[PDB]
């Protein structure tokens, strides 16, 4: 009967000490992301199952007016998720983070959907007193704000971790790696990293703006650190080196062009222009005047630095002292009128906050076969029975 | 046990 | 709850994670 189901449901829902353990250990900390691989497409069902489970439990708590229970429940949910994202490392960094980014997004979008309802439809005032409704509204509101905070947090944390993972590979792959014959990580490693980001976000049904934001940030970061590596290289900067650098950066550019990013070049401006300098002639004063127009993103001090560390090749005529003089004279000129590019460290704006929330027409009751959650499964199954009856 | 309010989440059925 | 948004120092703490 219905009252039986409601009874056992109540008994299960007020039992916070078991539900919290099960949720925070088996579902959150014991999360298993599809180890199949990032390139492999999934149904949303297999991506946001924890959030949907949490949504069913929460909505059923709110059904029986268990506000305090929901408070503790969601406090531990938020804290646990942020902690889980904070502790990520290794080969699981990309797939796991995105996973949680999906789930948080699934949770937020629901909380939002709840608030609106509570405010819009009068029916939700029927079974509760004025001040219970008041504290209810207060709860859901503050919860919305807290989930904004959580989304922001795990996004920035994950992105910073990504920057950390790029740090090592990118400098060796872009500055030191030599692809072309006749002129350890390579460009294939970088390209593989970005391939993994792209495919992961694609398969976990993540919105594109987030992808654009992440890759833009990471690329600006690479441009910055690699420029900061180049402008310090002393017995390194040459025409051949310029050629190979140009080739590598070109590979990144092609990756951007082929993966839907229009503003890649703009994100790689400093490396592109440093590559352009090292190749164009720097013998005539005319050549330097043209060089000023080509490197429209480089300060005269940086130009002077790059030029003053140009390593000449066999039988190659050195950069004229008249030219070094002229350049130092333009630097002198515009000094009156630092050389390193400081990399943006974050925190950045959450891209999820710049798009519409996910609509919530329906919630699918589904608890993955391999999952071990007795109480939660009992709750979801009871609710499912109740829906089957109606 | 208290009277049940309207269920917010529109729970959908599923079968295998 | 009342979760606090991450700052620059927090991100710097995360940077030097083992």
């Amino acid at each position: 009967n219905a009252t039986q189901i409601n009874e056992e449901l109540y008994r299960l829902l007020e039992d916070t000490e078991i539900l919290n353990q099960e949720i925070t250990e088996g579902l959150l900390k014991g999360f298993e992301v599809p180890d199949a691989g990032v390139a492999i497409q999934l149904s949303k069902r297999d991506v946001v199952y924890p959030a949907r489970i949490l949504i069913i439990v929460l909505s059923e708590m709110w059904r029986f007016g268990l506000t305090k229970q929901s408070e503790s429940f969601l406090a531990q949910v938020l804290t646990t998720i942020q902690k889980v994202v904070t502790q990520l490392k290794g080969n699981d960094l990309i797939p796991s983070g995105v996973f949680w980014l999906a789930n948080v997004r699934e949770l937020y979008s629901f909380v939002v959907f709840a608030l609106n309802s509570i405010l819009t439809e009068e029916t939700f005032k029927n079974g509760m007193t004025d001040e219970e409704y008041k504290e209810y509204v207060s709860l859901v509101t503050e919860l919305k704000d807290d989930f904004e905070a959580l989304s922001y947090n795990i996004y920035n944390i994950w992105l910073k971790k990504l920057q950390k993972q790029l740090q090592k590979k990118a400098i060796n792959a872009v500055v030191i790696s030599e692809s072309l014959p006749g002129f350890e990580y390579t460009m294939d490693d970088i390209l593989t990293f970005f391939n993994s980001i792209y495919w992961c976000m694609k398969s976990f049904h993540i919105e594109n703006e987030v992808f654009h934001a992440v890759v833009t940030t990471l690329l600006n970061y690479v441009d910055a650190i690699c420029f900061n590596e180049l402008i310090m290289k002393r017995n390194f900067l040459s025409w051949k080196r310029g050629l190979q650098l140009n080739y590598n950066v070109t590979r990144l550019e092609e990756w951007c062009k082929t993966h839907g990013l229009t503003d890649g070049t703009e994100c790689l401006q400093h490396l592109i222009q440093t590559a352009k300098l090292l190749q164009v002639r720097k013998y005539t004063i005319e050549d330097i005047d043209i060089l000023r127009g080509i490197c429209y993103s480089l300060t005269p001090a940086q130009l002077q630095k790059l030029i003053s560390q140009y390593q000449v090749a066999d039988y190659e005529s050195p950069i004229p002292q008249e030219i070094l003089r002229y350049v130092a004279d333009i630097v002198k000129k515009e000094a009156a009128l630092s050389i390193f590019i400081t990399p943006e460290t974050g925190p950045f704006t959450d891209p999820f906050s710049l798009i519409k929330t996910r609509k919530f027409d329906q919630v699918e009751a589904y608890i993955p076969a391999w999952l071990s959650l007795p109480s939660t499964k009992r709750i979801v199954d009871l609710v499912a029975q109740q829906v089957v009856q109606d | 046990i208290p009277c049940p309010k309207t269920r917010l989440a529109r729970v959908s059925v599923l079968d295998l």
